């Protein structure tokens, strides 16, 4: 009943996306780079933007219009393009070429509005903070309007904040802090504000795991333990306890034993030789998926370990 | 955290004459207009089809004649070749058909020397490549190139060390690749990158216990792998995760048998193949990935796959590009 329909309306669909595909091929064919053809592909690519030589053949068809249209005629059609593109992304956002399409015809007015491309950005990852499509398009939108990375930094924290999915926007972070102090390994003042953000974030959602990964980039991105200034030393051990305090209300908590690990490597190895391999034991128990990776871990530090005792006097 | 949950009854043995019998019979199962809307990756489909079958030793199944004319009528002018006739040239249709024409014994059905051009002339003067002339820049495309070059023994015409240069430019805090500078860590250009550098001899500047610990750390308790944080697994990332642990000396990292029940659970018992998931459709492209999947994971009913190329480790072996691996 109800699905004999469904099977012949999508039957009818497929008909018509191969005569609108026969007729596009034709007209290429005969040399005919007209409207007629920016018709017949948009009644294809609302439903497959994956078919990469309908965009190409767009753009022939743009290109050939441009020299023998008005400029007032041209930027009709640019326009149309972009209200086209925009109406494809809402329907699949998660297609290379259609982004793809959007970059070129950008990349080629005299001409555009960057900022509202950014906004086009902001409503996308409002939609999914996770598109890197839509992030990658963020990033050539910034670099082509010359956005100063402080004002990229100040849209990570915000989308850091609002809401969790924030992977994404720690990895834009990661990218963003180096070049605030670029260097031919951040600086102490700046790494500390980090640890201070990044563990506001872990201890309102312990399970999520972006915060843990840019912490562990965060420990290896300054000074070295033998190097630990009093404020960072004191900022480490604090850490470590309020770590010790998550693993009592998330006993099944695998990143915060792994971070207490680490924690102690960045301190003191030695020292707390015993405590790290009481951990191994606990983390190895609470993610045996995760077991060999972690002997292959306690055994570096093992070693590490050996290595430092020899160095003795 | 996000979780697929597999069922009791799913199967749990490997299908290999289900999946022969599948692959075998794709394409021939609906009317003609109605496969129709994949005809623009028909190339690598192509690939994935036979690429199963070799592995599963039965190519012969396939139509080697017909699919030698195909290839032939899809290189373009320029060199390049296309998806299918009548579609435009690129880089990954370019990679599938010399794969393909690999798998055969056959490169001389297609102009070698316009290829090397086509795949020379997509470089940019970063480094990176082009996947056509409409310029879209991935490092997938700096996988296709060297993959390309690197099969038809002509990996010096382009500017390797510049492609390193930019490949290297790509690897993030947490020691993974995005598709061009600044973009985020992804499994697919993971295996694209390490993928890369494998074929260019660069593995020692990968992190490997870093970007180790982020692939191992792709497993979910179902057993499957995801392709970054917060995703759910699939045949696909499964594959693309598994393979760039091989490359990295690092497969044991995961739990080798929770994958295997994972990837066993996606078949269907009823039609062959494999789909992304458990429940789901299958296709060729999983079938392709399950079973090379299974392969590394160590079938002894498959045959030994390259994590590079995938393909056939006795096929790279005859031409003698077996790049060598951490370990
Ligand atoms: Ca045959
Ligand atoms: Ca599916
Ligand atoms: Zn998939």
């Amino acid at each position: 009943e109800q699905a004999e329909a469904k099977r012949l309306e999508r039957e009818q669909k497929l008909k018509l996306y191969q005569s609108a595909t026969q007729a596009v091929f034709q007209k290429r064919q005969a040399g005919e780079l007209d409207e007629s053809v920016l018709e017949l592909t948009s009644q294809i690519l609302g439903a497959n933007p994956d078919f990469a030589t309908l965009w190409n053949c767009r753009r022939e068809v743009l290109q050939h219009l441009e020299t023998e249209k008005s400029p007032e005629e041209s930027a009709a059609l640019v326009k149309a393009e972009l209200g086209f593109l925009e109406s494809c992304l809402r329907v699949n956002p998660k297609s290379y070429g259609t982004w793809h399409h959007r970059c070129w015809l950008l990349s080629r007015l005299p001409e555009p509005n960057w900022a509202r491309e950014l906004e086009l950005c902001a409503r996308f990852l409002e939609a999914d903070e996770r598109n890197f499509h839509c992030w990658d398009y963020r990033r050539f939108v910034a670099a082509q309007a010359a956005v100063a990375p402080a004002e990229e930094l100040a849209f990570t924290d915000s989308l850091i904040t609002r809401n969790f999915s924030n992977y994404s926007s720690w990895h834009y972070r990661s990218c963003l802090l180096p070049q605030l102090h670029p260097q031919p390994r951040l600086p102490e003042n700046v790494l500390l504000k980090e640890l201070e953000l990044v563990q506001n974030a872990f201890f309102t959602d312990p399970n999520d795991q972006s915060a843990w990964f840019y912490h562990r980039w965060l420990l290896g991105a300054g000074s070295g333990r033998c190097e630990l200034s009093v404020e960072k030393s004191t900022v480490l051990q604090s850490e470590l306890e309020s770590c010790k305090e998550l693993q009592e209300l998330e006993p099944e908590n695998k990143w915060c034993l792994l971070t207490i690990i680490l924690l102690m490597r960045a301190l003191d190895p030695l020292l707390y030789e015993k405590e790290t391999l009481q951990y191994f034991s606990t983390l190895k128990a609470v993610d045996p998926m995760r077991a060999a990776y972690l002997d292959d871990l306690r055994s570096k530090f093992l070693l590490e370990n050996s290595v430092l005792k020899m160095e003795y006097a | 955290q996000k979780d697929v949950t597999i069922k009791s009854d799913a199967p749990d043995t490997l299908l290999l004459e289900k999946h022969a019998d599948y692959i075998a019979s794709y394409g021939s199962k609906k009317d003609d207009y109605e496969y129709c809307m994949s005809e623009y990756l028909r190339m690598s489909g192509v690939y994935w089809g036979l690429t199963v079958m070799d592995l599963m030793g039965q190519l012969h199944r396939m139509n080697k004649e017909e699919i030698l004319v195909f290839i032939k009528s899809c290189q373009h002018e320029c060199g390049g070749v296309s998806a299918s006739i009548g579609h435009d040239p690129h880089l990954l249709y370019t990679l599938s058909a010399v794969q393909i024409l690999t798998l055969y014994d056959s490169i001389h059905v297609i102009n070698v020397d316009k290829v090397v051009a086509y795949v020379q002339s997509l470089q940019k003067e970063d480094g990176s490549f082009a996947g056509d002339i409409w310029g879209e820049i991935d490092t997938r495309f700096s996988f296709c190139a060297v993959a390309t070059l690197a099969l038809l023994g002509k990996l010096d015409a382009i500017n390797v060390e510049k492609a390193i240069e930019f490949v290297l430019s790509c690897m993030n805090f947490d020691g993974g690749f995005g598709c061009r500078p600044g973009s985020e860590s992804h499994a697919g250009q993971i295996y694209c990158c390490t993928g890369f550098l494998a074929i260019t001899s660069q593995l020692h500047q990968v992190n490997s216990d870093l970007l180790g610990w982020w692939l191992c750390e792709r497993q979910l308790p179902s057993g499957g792998l995801n392709g970054r944080p917060e995703k759910l697994p699939d045949v696909c990332y499964s594959w693309w995760v598994l393979a760039s642990l091989k490359i990295i000396g690092r497969l044991h990292w995961i739990d080798r048998e929770k994958l295997r029940s994972f990837i066993l659970a996606c078949q269907d018992e009823e039609t062959g193949g494999f789909a992304d998931r458990p429940g789901d459709m299958v296709d060729p492209f999983h079938t392709l990935f399950g079973i090379a999947g299974l392969s590394l994971l160590g079938e002894e009913q498959i045959k030994p796959v390259s994590p590079v190329f995938c393909m056939p480790e006795e096929v790279l072996q005859r031409v003698n590009v077996q790049p060598e691996l951490v370990s």
